[PDB]
């Protein structure tokens, strides 16, 4: 299978930011793929569309994903409330490394983490499921809106998503 | 510290 291609089109407050886009390393997480896949498109009827990353750290990473309570203490996966670290095959390489947030061993949900920074004590705890392609200046810019303890300044939203390729 | 945790925020 092909890696599958997601893009977010980023919001300041309202305001067109730019385009994030995704390579899925579904030929080495190909549950946890699919799993920001399909939520990225909506196809089972919730998912990543008008959420915000409510925590954001300058020169570590950008958290988003939780589109039920938007402050971390929500989302849900597409097989249910949480589902289990499939691997820890990838590592925490550098800037726009694409992996998932949670709350300990097989906790997996909806929430992930862009990184803006190589996150190395991260390895073999956060499930590494991804890529920035394109847009990391866009990454780069959302970054900006964040503060050491996660607090944005402005609302950081993911106006629209869906599946390129 | 640095972690991107769900729910219950550490240092």
């Amino acid at each position: 299978m092909v890696n599958p291609t997601v893009f977010f089109d980023i919001a300041v407050d309202g305001e067109p930011l730019g385009r994030v886009s995704f390579e899925l390393f579904a030929d080495k997480v190909p549950k946890t793929a699919e799993n920001f896949r399909a939520l990225s498109t909506g196809e089972k009827g919730f998912g990543y569309k008008g959420s915000c990353f409510h925590r954001i750290i300058p020169g570590f990473m950008c958290q988003g994903g939780d589109f039920t309570r938007h402050n971390g203490t929500g989302g849900k996966s597409i097989y249910g409330e949480k589902f289990e670290d499939e691997n820890f095959i990838l590592k925490h390489t550098g800037p726009g490394i694409l992996s998932m947030a949670n709350a300990g061993p097989n906790t997996n949900g909806s929430q992930f983490f862009i990184c803006t920074a190589k996150t190395e004590w991260l390895d073999g705890k956060h499930v590494v499921f991804g890529k920035v392609k394109e847009g990391m200046n866009i990454v780069e810019a959302m970054e900006r809106f964040g503060s050491r303890n996660g607090k944005t300044s402005k609302k950081i939203t993911i106006a629209d998503c869906g599946q390129l390729e | 510290x640095l972690l991107v945790x769900a729910g219950l925020v550490l240092a």
